[PDB]
């Protein structure tokens, strides 16, 4: 029936300007209906931005009005969204749709990343107890993948073979840079006498690292 | 433009339950309210529009009431997959608006945090950062307050948490709490303290190590 799917540059520098394409199948942008560009801000907030009628017509957000605009090609049967001024504050996750019996179809929406800093690989640390903290039974050991741009990170333990008990939290900036951090915790059997291994692996940068962690002096 | 407000912020609810999520309006919007369910990794998805009428392909435990201001959604038989966020907007006046979104979690009884703390690396300090991580694990409810004492003494920069959303499997929540200092500022103090308050107990749950302790 109706498909829509996004696309448009994943990452870019904050003042310049690009647009997101929408391309909708099994369905003419001309027929009827309002075709909608609707986004997602960090904490899952949604804000409208605009659309463009199949008549022609287009209405915009009055608070990004100044920066943004809809056009389309009914040959290609796309319609694309433009930002010009990008902010740091404009990173979200952007979404197109068809609207009026409310917003109808979405498409998986694409991620866009306002940001100056620029690929560069992650520093990963092993994280061994400290000798002391450890309540009998289950010991837990750390990964600390910090300083890499940008996202993701793929981040396993022993090569897959550790699963559960496993914690791997969402990356946060520091600087302007992502630090992620990731635990197990395995019994107090293996570990001291067993090799933990943790994997880390960020695409983006062609890198690949294994950190064993021992135990401290 | 008129602002749309989602009473409930987060509730949490057993498989098996009837809730009510609330969405009230500034000015009227007669019954132009629309319903967009979210599965985590997921687009939003129509589920009642109209106020009222259900989108085809829901299912019955969903329904939708209200006119001009007050709106509900009535979930007869809450189930496993109706974990989600829930959505309302308008879309009767143009600044099209949707409301700040009521997240729906599973209930499960209480559990502490399992606390634990990290000296930096020798491979890290080496190279002259200071990092302190300590991970809060499967604790139950979300609500829980993290605080660093270096020395006894409080300290609020440098501090970067990250929180897991709810467990797909024991419905837990988790956190990392991670410090950041220079070598230099790293050295000049003995004692890291991870404190967590967390209503399972009435005492403060601590993990801590001195630096002159091998």
């Amino acid at each position: 029936q109706v498909k829509l799917q996004q696309s448009g540059p994943g990452l870019v520098k904050p003042s310049q300007s690009l647009s997101l394409t929408c391309t909708v199948t099994g369905y003419s942008i001309t027929s009827d209906y309002a075709w909608n560009w609707i986004r997602q801000f960090p904490g899952n907030k949604l804000e409208w931005m605009a659309y463009i009628s199949y008549s022609g017509s287009t209405t915009y957000n009055p608070s990004l009005k100044s920066r943004i605009s809809i056009t389309r090609d009914t040959s290609k049967n796309q319609f694309f969204l433009q930002l010009n001024s990008v902010t740091t504050e404009d990173t979200a996750i952007y979404y197109c749709a068809r609207g009026g019996t409310g917003f109808d179809y979405w498409g998986a929406g694409t991620t866009l990343t306002v940001s100056a800093a620029a690929t560069t690989p992650p520093s990963v640390y092993p994280l061994a107890p400290g000798s002391a903290t450890a309540a009998a039974s289950m010991v837990t050991l750390g990964c600390l993948v910090k300083g890499y741009f940008p996202e993701p990170v793929t981040v396993t333990w022993n090569s897959g073979a550790l699963s559960s008990g496993v914690h791997t939290f969402p990356a946060v900036l520091q600087s302007d840079l992502y630090t992620l951090s990731s635990s197990v915790t395995v019994p107090s059997s293996p570990w001291p006498s067993e090799t933990v291994t943790c994997n880390v692996a960020h695409p983006a940068s062609s890198t690949k690292v294994d950190k064993k962690i021992v135990p401290r002096d | 433009d008129i602002v749309l407000t989602q009473s409930p912020k987060s509730m949490s609810m057993s498989v098996g339950e009837k809730v009510t999520l609330s969405c009230k309006a500034s000015e009227n919007v007669d019954t132009y309210v629309s319903w967009y369910q979210q599965r985590p990794e997921q687009p939003p998805a129509l589920l009642i529009y109209g106020a009222s009428n259900r989108y085809t392909g829901v299912p019955d435990r969903f329904t939708g009431s209200g006119s001009a201001t007050d709106f509900t959604l009535t979930i007869s038989s809450v189930q496993a997959e109706d974990l989600a966020d829930y959505h309302c907007g308008q879309s009767y006046s143009y600044p099209l608006t949707f409301g700040g979104g009521t997240k729906l979690e599973l209930k499960r009884a209480d559990a502490a945090p399992t606390v634990s703390i990290f000296p930096p690396s020798s491979e890290q300090l080496t190279s002259g950062g200071a990092s302190v991580v300590c991970f809060l694990n499967n604790f139950y409810p979300k609500d829980i307050n993290v605080k660093w004492k270096i020395d006894g003494s409080e300290r609020q920069n440098g501090v970067a948490n990250s929180w897991t959303a709810q467990d797909s499997k024991d419905s837990t929540y988790s956190m990392s709490s991670t410090l950041t200092l220079t070598k230099d500022e790293y050295e000049r103090h003995n004692s890291y303290t991870c404190e967590a308050t967390h209503k399972t107990s009435t005492s403060p749950v601590v993990k801590s190590f001195n630096r002159n302790e091998c």
